[PDB]
């Protein structure tokens, strides 16, 4: 069960149909709704946010910041195709996550979970297990270098 | 079986691999590549230069060696012109490993060895390169050569 | 299921999938009609006015496409609460007074779950669109 | 097809079950046993109105 | 002084620069040529990206993260708050490192310089302008 | 024909029609529950399905639509000669990329 | 529906509340708790001895104020026995609520007392007492009853 | 959503495979998993346990207490079909409990997830669900009078 | 000297009494029915949980609180330092209360007397009076 | 997944429930045996010794108990690493100088993946017991 | 044969025999009594401890040795359930004679004195036990194994 090529085109497909948009509205709902599954199933990690104001979601910090994730995993998808330069970024990523203390691979597992709970709620025809088998892909190299 | 090395996958390999042999000196740019990979094998894991005695790796410019990074080279294009047919495939894999396995000496960390070092030049020398089915793939291909090692 | 943020969203995407590009829109509407009026031929009495017994007149074309309006309202403001309330307060005005059974609006509904699926042909939901839907049709009934 | 009559777990009144084979796999290594995936569905008459309650299983 | 038509524009022309993925890296790296070659001392900013070399996967993964960043500030570009916070964000990820606040005005250069190679309608200078200035003010300090 | 993305890469596939639904106020689009039946023997094991799956008919495209019943974006459209309706071909499509991916030749038994 | 007063809990209740009612003087034992609980919440909650007036409760060992505790204890007993059936039960119990919304002055509040000394008494006169499962069931009849007062 | 019989005898049935020994080796790991996993979200409760040696805990003390709670736990899910007991054992280790300062509320939610987490990953078949809707029953007994 | 073969003896038919749920607490009940009976001087301890009415749910709990106890200094009968630790917890359990040491040996005497009752071996006296000795010696001063 | 320590608490269980009753122990043995040659029969061959020509002679049951009794060690010592490591070491020694592929060890984990949920028949979980297999294989073959 | 560990002889010892590993950690319990036989015989006949040298008994809580302890446990289990099918039993009694073949230094004597040990930790830790059975049959076993031996 790895990460197919066709899984990959498979996901930057379907990509275009969940959020995407010249307005980040979707966006902000989207990732949004993952972050209240992953602080639901893993509160210990709602601690981490206070810099970007998840005590009040509807501030402008949290909004650009789930922005800012969202377009992250953009990025991450769009590079799909491109193995190199998704390595760089991948490293990139991850070092921006070692600077914050208290992030677990744990809680990556758990983002993982989340998305895949929300993302076939937005959007029919979104192929879960492709889904799933590029993001372990994904995360372990972000996620790897952080506390088990 | 379909996911890891699946169809499109080896597709890929295949498109990408193609790009190395344009001209008609492709058996220079063998035996250079060939040369190259084996060299630095030698250099990583020193244990490794005496097992290529038999092909004289000590002069690596010379003929029997350069016969032999031919013979490495043409086995790995051959394997991956292969990825269509698997059965084929894995036919082939199949006598390579009974070939290395009457050389005693060799051993699976050797073919670790060798699959890093392939990966690191391939991304050089290629300019369209998919890590992700490249390394899909050669898991299997180097695993299956690899396979009846006793070391 | 129930009209979520998640599932409104979902359902967005998709009348936007099928609404937005005004090629085949009045006939996309006027199918709609054909499949009302099939299943409760009564109710064409309720448009007289705007020729209910010929729907390929002109003027049932501008009622259906005002209607297919009405509904792209409502939907594009799934996520907008307060709009979504301001337009469904706004076609329960233009509606009551008129003497509509929920019979017609679960014709209405049938109608739409049925020439939807054959407007995409492909990814859509008949769970949500019926949340949603039923959602709409309580605001503009009261 | 037949019908569950309910005794304990779930409060529901007698109704149709479906048990619906999907796929056999019989690896020819191991043929003391087969291994079934199938559906399994239940007619529920629950809330005045019928509503079809099924799940994928495997066995 | 970006006003709702502007942003429309410069949202509309963006989306055809960067919505289609077949040519949002023949963008970035043509953006990045154009400013590296009128104004070389800008390079010495990306040696940590091997701004050097364009072609390498540091610095293409770079421009990624670049033209990520000003698709989510033209994209918030409407929402005041969220917006001010995201420039505030990229304000933090720049003020660390010693930019010539004019280099700003020099990227605009070649981004205006690129566009219309991209683009299948005529550039909207004056938007463009706007909007990229009110991003500008506020990633500078 | 060809196949590159079916999970038990089948010499033949036998599609059974089971039942047919027509909304009387939407003729033009009948609803089919059909099955999707292979039987695959290879080396290590015998393998048989019967995937229940919906579908469409479209007079106006003579068109069958089979969605997918497994967790693949898997779908099997029949498209029709127009004048035949005794042999149709069976192209399998990827939900999303819309790619074509297999390719059988259905004839009625 | 599920989880609370589930099939089990059900089940558990009857079968416990079957302890009591052993031999042919039942009629004794339902008049003797039904006058035990009333008078009690009576006691408890002063302004709902008036209610019973015309059952004439300041004579609790008279006629018709045993024939009244009959009727409340064979109501329980008939809601108990009906847990099989929610349909049926749902049904029964609403004629209860309808009973008692007919009776003004009667409250939600004597309900919740009359739950407190209702389960107080079962832990006592039942050797075996699962309180979750019956407090459970209890929660949703005694609440259905009450469902229709004023007050 | 309360703990039904059926859950309860469940629970009971799923109990002899999670430790359940004439040796404490198991119950000693699982239990101890458990708070690793409880201190790791909810770090400020590590402090609390030291005269058992949190600190070290590969002590006698730290094992000795890990079986205390194990057989804890035990008693009070032997004592599920029996509520008059359950009820006082219950009010016997909520005043074990309260003698304990700075023991609250939360923290109890806390370890009710960290269960929750440990629990799957030692047998199969275990009624998660069932659990949860059991443990909340038994904990917001212990845990009441304490502090949030 | 409670030895390998003895804690091994006395931790399979400590199984055999207390491991099945179904005579555990009759188990327990019967102990201190027999202890009660045999020891009447020993009631006023336990006051605070009705040992005057063993039937009550004060009691059974606290039966139930007794043989866990048990159950854990019996499985940690192998683990030296974590049974020393138990002992000694067990010890402040009990120190408080002005407890005739000599007690214990009559506890014992109940245990002994009870337990062949739910053993369908035979009851290894040694085995289990220089075990029970070893704890008892741990939680007395 | 990977061989955790709690995973490995699970396996353990598991293999107490399958292997731990003598009973059917030389029948389990015996099925794992017939399905690891009926994937490599070429690999019977090694077991000329022991009879591998008739996996039902009383020297290939002989065997097959010998085996399972060194993987009982093996998972029985699988939350005892230094134990572990020392019969893993023991068996890498009885197998050195015996040319076996890797082949041959996926047949067997094969084998024992099938025969397992067979003999369970209910609560049992094969990643982890994949994992805590290719660690002990790994441990096996060096 | 008969009359010598008969059919209900191996009966006795093998439902006698299963009583000792009941639970989850009879790992624990095959470690604890193999390395109580093993250091007693040790003990009883000192030139038996240096044989043991490559399992490391100096730490008898140690790694290799614990691990040793379920190797003579699990061969005496599987003999005593290998009881049923003396041709089977005889076969791997016969690998087992092979085995203590190859470690120059193991004596008759040293097996005649771990039969006593056995013996008496057996009386021990079950609690029913047939010694006219048991010794009956392990007199062929501990027989069978020894057999082989030089001296
Ligand atoms: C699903 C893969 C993930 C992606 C693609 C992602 C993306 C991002 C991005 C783009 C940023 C902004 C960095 C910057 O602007 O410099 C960020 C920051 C951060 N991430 Fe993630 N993230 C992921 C998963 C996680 C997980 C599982 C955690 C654990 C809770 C986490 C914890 C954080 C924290 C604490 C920050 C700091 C934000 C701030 O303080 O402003 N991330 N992430
Ligand atoms: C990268 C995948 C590899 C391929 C495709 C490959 C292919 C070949 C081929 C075709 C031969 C010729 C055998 C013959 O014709 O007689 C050969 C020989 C040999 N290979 Fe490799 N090989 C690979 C990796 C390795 C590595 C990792 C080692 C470890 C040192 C190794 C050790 C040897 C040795 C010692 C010979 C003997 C050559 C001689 O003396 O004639 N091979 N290999
Ligand atoms: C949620 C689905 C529906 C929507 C969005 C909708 C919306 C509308 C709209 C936009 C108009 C135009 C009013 C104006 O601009 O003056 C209208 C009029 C009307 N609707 Fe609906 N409607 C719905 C369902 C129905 C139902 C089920 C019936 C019962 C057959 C119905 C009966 C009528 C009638 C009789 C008129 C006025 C005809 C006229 O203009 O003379 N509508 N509705
Ligand atoms: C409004 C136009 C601009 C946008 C949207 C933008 C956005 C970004 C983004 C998203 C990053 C990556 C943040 C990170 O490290 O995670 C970045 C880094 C950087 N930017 Fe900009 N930027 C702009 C203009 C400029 C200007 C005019 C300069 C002056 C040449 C500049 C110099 C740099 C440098 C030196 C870095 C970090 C290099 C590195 O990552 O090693 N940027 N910018
Ligand atoms: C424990 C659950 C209860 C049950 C099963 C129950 C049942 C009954 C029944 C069967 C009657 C006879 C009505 C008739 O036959 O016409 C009755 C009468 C009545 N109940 Fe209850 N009841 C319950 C709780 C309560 C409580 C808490 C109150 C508050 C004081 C209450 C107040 C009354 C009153 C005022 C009457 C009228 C008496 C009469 O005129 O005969 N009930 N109840
Ligand atoms: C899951 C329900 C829990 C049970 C069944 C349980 C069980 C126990 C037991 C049996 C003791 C021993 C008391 C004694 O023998 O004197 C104890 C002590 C203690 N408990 Fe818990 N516990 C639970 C949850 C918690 C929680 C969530 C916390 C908050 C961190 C907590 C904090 C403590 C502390 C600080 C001690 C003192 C230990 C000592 O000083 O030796 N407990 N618990
Ligand atoms: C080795 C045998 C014994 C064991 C394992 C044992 C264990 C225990 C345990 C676990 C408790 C509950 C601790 C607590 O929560 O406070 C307890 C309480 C108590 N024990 Fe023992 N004990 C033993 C022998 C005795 C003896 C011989 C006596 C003298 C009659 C005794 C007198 C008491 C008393 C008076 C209490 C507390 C009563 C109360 O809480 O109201 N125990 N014991
Ligand atoms: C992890 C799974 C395996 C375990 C636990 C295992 C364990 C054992 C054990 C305990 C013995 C007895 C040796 C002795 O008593 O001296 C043995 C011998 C042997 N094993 Fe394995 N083994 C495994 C997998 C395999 C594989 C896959 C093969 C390749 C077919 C293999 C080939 C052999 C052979 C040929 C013998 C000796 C046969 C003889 O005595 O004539 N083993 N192994
Ligand atoms: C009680 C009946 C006995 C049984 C069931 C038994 C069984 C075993 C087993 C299974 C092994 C492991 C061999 C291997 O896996 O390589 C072994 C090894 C050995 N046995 Fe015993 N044995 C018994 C009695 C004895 C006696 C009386 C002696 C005399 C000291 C003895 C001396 C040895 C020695 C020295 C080894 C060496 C193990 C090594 O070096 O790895 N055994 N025995
Ligand atoms: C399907 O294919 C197999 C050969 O691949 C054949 O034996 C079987 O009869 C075929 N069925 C039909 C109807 O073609
Ligand atoms: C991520 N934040
Ligand atoms: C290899 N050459
Ligand atoms: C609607 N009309
Ligand atoms: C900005 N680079
Ligand atoms: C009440 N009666
Ligand atoms: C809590 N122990
Ligand atoms: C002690 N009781
Ligand atoms: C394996 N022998
Ligand atoms: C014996 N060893
Ligand atoms: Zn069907």
């Amino acid at each position: 069960d790895c990460c197919s090529a066709e899984d990959r085109r498979e996901i930057q497909h379907i990509w275009d149909t969940v959020w995407s948009s010249s307005f980040t509205d979707r966006k902000v709902a989207i990732a949004g709704a993952v972050f209240k599954d992953l602080f639901h199933h893993y509160p210990s990690a709602k601690g981490l946010f206070e810099r970007v104001k998840v005590a009040e979601p509807d501030s402008g910090e949290y909004h650009s910041h789930l922005v800012r994730v969202a377009n992250g995993l953009d990025l991450l998808i769009n590079l799909f195709q491109d193995t190199q330069v998704l390595d760089k970024q991948l490293a990139h990523l991850a070092e921006q996550h070692i600077l914050r203390k208290g992030v677990t691979q744990q809680f990556f597992k758990g983002i993982g979970e989340s998305f895949a709970r929300v993302f076939p709620q937005v959007s029919s025809c979104f192929n879960l297990e492709a889904w799933n088998r590029c993001f372990h892909t994904l995360a372990d190299r972000i996620s790897r270098d952080l506390p088990h | 079986h379909q996911f890891c090395c699946s169809a499109e996958d080896r597709n890929i390999v295949q498109k990408q691999w193609s790009v190395l042999w344009g001209d008609t000196e492709s058996s220079k740019v063998k035996i250079a590549f060939g040369r190259l990979i084996l060299t630095k094998l030698a250099k990583e894991i020193p244990e490794v230069k005496e097992l290529f005695n038999k092909v004289d790796i000590d002069n690596p410019e010379g003929g029997p060696f350069s016969a032999h990074c031919l013979r490495i080279l043409n086995a790995l294009d051959m394997s991956i012109n292969l990825m269509d047919d698997p059965e084929a495939l894995d036919s082939a894999l199949d006598h390579l490993a009974d070939q290395h396995h009457d050389r005693p000496g060799v051993k699976k960390a050797h073919f670790k060895k060798i699959a890093e070092i392939l990966h690191t030049g391939l991304q050089q020398v290629l300019d369209d390169y998919n890590a992700l089915s490249w390394k899909s793939c050669f898991k299997g291909i180097l695993g299956k050569i690899a396979s009846k090692l006793q070391g | 299921s129930e009209c979520d943020v998640l599932t409104r969203l979902k359902v967005k995407a998709q009348w936007r999938r099928a609404y937005s590009h005004g090629h085949n829109r009045e006939d996309f509407a006027q199918a709609i009609w054909r499949a009302l009026f099939a299943q409760v031929p009564d109710s064409r009495t309720l448009f007289k006015r705007v020729h209910g017994h010929d729907t390929t007149s002109p003027e049932f074309q501008a009622h259906a496409l005002r209607v297919l309006a009405g509904f792209d309202i409502a939907i594009s403001t799934l996520d907008q609460p307060d709009a979504l309330k301001a337009e469904l307060d706004h076609l329960e005005k233009q509606h009551e007074g008129r003497h509509i059974p929920d019979n017609y609006f679960d014709a209405f509904k049938t109608a739409l779950l049925h020439v939807l699926p054959a407007q995409l042909g492909r990814c859509w939901d008949k769970d949500a669109w019926s949340a949603c839907f039923d959602h709409i049709a309580h605001g503009i009934k009261g | 097809s037949g019908t569950s009559h309910w005794h304990d777990c779930l409060l529901r009144s007698d109704h149709v079950t479906r048990v619906v084979i999907k796929g056999t796999i019989r690896r020819n290594y191991f043929k003391s046993r087969i291994w079934v995936r199938a559906q399994i569905e239940s007619d529920l008459i629950h809330d005045g109105k019928k509503e079809l309650s099924d799940f994928d299983s495997k066995g | 002084d970006c006003s709702i038509l502007e942003l429309l524009k410069v949202k509309n022309q963006w989306r055809e620069a960067f919505g289609e993925g077949h040519h949002r890296v023949q963008f970035g790296l043509e953006l990045w040529k154009r400013f590296f070659d009128t104004h070389p001392e800008v390079k010495g900013l990306f040696k940590g990206v091997n701004g050097d070399n364009i072609y390498s996967p540091e610095f293409a993964a770079h421009a990624e993260r670049v033209l990520s960043g000003l698709d989510m500030t033209i994209g918030l570009l409407d929402d005041t708050n969220a917006f001010k916070a995201q420039v505030t964000h990229l304000h933090s990820q720049h003020v660390e490192r010693s930019i010539n606040p004019e280099f700003y005005e020099h990227f605009l250069g070649a981004l205006l310089h690129v566009l219309p190679k991209y683009l299948g309608t005529k550039l909207d200078q004056d938007a463009w302008t706007k909007c990229f200035h009110t991003i500008a003010d506020g990633i500078k300090g | 024909v060809f196949d590159h993305c079916t999970k038990r890469r089948p010499e033949n596939i036998t599609l059974s029609v089971e039942s047919i639904s027509v909304a009387a106020f939407f003729p033009g689009f009948p609803k089919l529950h059909v099955h999707v039946n292979i039987h695959k023997e290879t080396d290590e094991d015998e393998v048989e399905v019967s995937l229940p799956s919906d579908a469409i008919y479209s007079f106006a495209e003579d068109k069958l639509i089979v969605y997918p019943s497994e967790d693949d974006g898997l779908g099997l459209v029949g498209q029709f000669d127009g004048y035949n309706f005794d042999r149709f071909v069976g192209d399998i499509i990827h939900e999303a990329s819309k790619e074509h991916c297999a390719r059988f030749i259905f004839h009625r038994k």
